[PDB]
């Protein structure tokens, strides 16, 4: 539903420059609780989003003041005071206040104690089955929920569902429906990720994440990610 | 905390 507009695609910055990134939402995102959930997530090549800004302007733990949110209404931006070196790489907005949560393009920024353990990488043929995992450590497993995040070969982020670790209940967006299926062994603390009946479309990188609500943050923690590459 | 929210 609610599109993510970033602007620009690449922001091409000499180390020292101001940088700012804007965002546009195709509705408002206050959620109905009268918070507004966007997020900047930082991605380098690789690895997973890191979260940067939650909650339109709050700086998240470890985060410099070089990094600042702004915004309201449907325009939001981010701006780097002095881009560093570490700066680098991919930026993606991010709103959680309706569902399905959504994120932006992602706008390369360019030169001119919890942790989660995925499976390793699948490569199968369309119409096959996988079932990539996902191991929870140093938290209650079944405190918190299970997300799960899909991220195209292209580089698009779309969120797959969550899971209730303490009902074995998931919840889909509308486009994992079908051939997804959540599950878990509270046992090992691990969830699980089943594809049935792959398809090309299949291939990407799927990250479970874990989310801090109560904390106004969503999805503050992600797996390494598993690739699964559905090739004919 | 089971996510609420949505």
């Amino acid at each position: 539903d609610i599109l993510m507009t970033q602007t620009p695609l690449y922001l091409p910055v000499s180390l020292g420059d101001q940088a700012s990134i804007s965002c546009r939402s195709s509705q408002t995102i206050v959620h109905n609780n009268g918070n507004t959930y966007l997020e900047w997530y930082l991605q380098k090549p690789g690895q997973s989003p890191q979260l940067l800004i939650y909650k339109v302007s709050n700086r998240f733990s470890g985060v410099p003041d070089r990094f600042s949110g702004s915004g309201s209404g449907t325009d939001f931006t981010l701006k780097i005071s002095r881009v560093e070196a570490e700066d680098l790489g991919i930026y993606y907005c991010f709103q959680g206040s309706h569902f399905p949560p959504t994120f932006g393009g992602g706008t390369k920024l360019e030169i001119k104690e919890v942790q989660l353990q995925q499976s390793g990488p699948e490569l199968k043929k369309p119409g096959e089955t996988v079932k990539i995992s996902c191991k929870a450590t140093n938290y209650a497993f079944t405190d918190y929920s299970m997300h799960w995040v899909k991220q195209a070969p292209g580089g698009d982020l779309k969120y797959v569902g969550w899971i209730n670790t303490e009902t074995d209940e998931p919840t889909f967006a509308d486009d994992f429906k079908g051939r997804f299926a959540f599950s878990l062994d509270t046992s090992t603390s691990t969830a699980f990720l089943q594809i049935n009946n792959l398809k090309n479309e299949d291939t990407a990188t799927y990250f479970c994440v874990r989310d801090r609500h109560d904390y106004g943050e969503i999805f503050t923690y992600w797996g390494q990610g598993t690739t699964v590459t559905v090739s004919s | 905390p089971q996510i609420t929210l949505w």
